[PDB]
């Protein structure tokens, strides 16, 4: 899980 | 072996690359850049919602002279020097000179743990480790904008 995608 | 290593990066070439909403598939982003290239921060505008959608489907195209027994990369999200993120992806084999095409799914985490756009921009980095297996060949650096 990407916080900044 | 830093011999081999530039005859891995010599050979190599990021074609072409997108960035794709993964639940319209629309096309959100596409460079030709080879923001492979080392020694250099490059930079990259994306457009600011791109951090609204669950998933984004990755397809980077590349080609290498050289063979590698396990192209592989790790991709360290860097905000104002400080990693808040660590991403592996794996190709694999990589049949001397061969054009590819490789995707990845990437999923967004629950929205309450996203960073706003307006606290990202400018201050991400992108640092991107190219090994084949453990061999490092590469580092390269790309400063993200949101726009
Ligand atoms: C998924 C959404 C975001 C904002 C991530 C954007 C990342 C970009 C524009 C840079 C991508 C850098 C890569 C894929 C490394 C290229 C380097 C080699 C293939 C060795």
């Amino acid at each position: 899980k990407s916080k900044t995608c | 072996k830093d011999e081999r290593a530039r005859e891995i990066l010599r050979g190599f070439k990021l074609n072409w690359m997108n960035l794709r909403d993964a639940e319209t598939g629309k096309i959100l982003w596409q460079g030709t850049e080879d923001l492979s290239v080392p020694g250099v921060e490059h930079e990259a505008r994306v457009p600011k919602k791109i951090l609204k959608c669950k998933a984004v489907s990755r397809e980077l195209n590349f080609s290498s002279t050289e063979q590698m027994e396990k192209f592989r990369l790790e991709q360290k999200v860097y905000f104002k020097g400080q990693c808040l993120e660590e991403w592996f992806f794996e190709f694999g084999f990589v049949i001397p000179n061969s054009t590819n095409t490789w995707q990845s799914l990437i999923e967004a985490a629950p929205e309450s743990q996203m960073m706003p756009a307006s606290v990202l921009t400018g201050n991400v980095i992108i640092e991107t480790k190219f090994f084949d297996d453990d061999l490092l060949v590469s580092t390269s650096r790309v400063r993200l904008f949101y726009v």
